[PDB]
């Protein structure tokens, strides 16, 4: 389970 | 090392570009930074392009 | 685009992720005139944000 | 973000 | 105005004294200025006492 | 301190950031005697270095 990236 | 040295950072997760000035890259992939910034996104150049990238997919290879 | 370097008058030390550490010396390619005390340059590739008062413009 | 000072 | 009358500057940013001969003041604090020196520090008088400041802390109020 | 005060002789307009300008006539209070041309003084509140040979000692 990867990180979630932020929005941009 | 030699101060203020270009930051050097490994892709710890697989990457797929969300917008067309974002990096693709996968797990091992080395990644020069150009770009530190806060908010969860780095600028760095890789493959011959330069892009965006989840700042929390890599790991820097620190010095010294 | 720009043609404008500057030279670090002094040692620069961030003090925030996007800022743009220095020394004294060391050759800058801006790439922002910006007013607020503040341009953005780089150096060894690095894209940040210095001190406009840190450095000398070089003049070809 | 104010500008910084120069060294003394 | 009146001829090589004492310099007024308004504070532009909050500064606190690094040192003990550095001046303390807040946005919109009036110094008069004592000494005008290149290298980023003057010196001024506020609220009862002498110090130095960083320049680019300050904006001249100009005559006339 | 000092107890030196002077009197300009003629009008010192300053060419550099730490110059005391003033006017012929003016009365400034001596901080610093030096060699050189260039003493210190005060006048109007601010300090400052100008022509020692643009003033003459006033005697009390």
């Amino acid at each position: 389970r990867p990180p979630k990236p932020r929005p941009r | 090392g030699s101060a203020n040295s270009q930051l050097v950072v490994r892709a710890k997760f697989n990457f797929q570009q969300t917008n067309e000035d974002e990096l693709s890259f996968s797990k091992g992939d080395v990644i020069h930074v150009t770009r530190v910034e806060e908010g969860g996104w780095w600028e760095g150049t890789h493959n011959g392009r330069t892009g965006w990238f989840p700042s929390n997919y890599v790991r820097e290879i620190k010095p010294s």
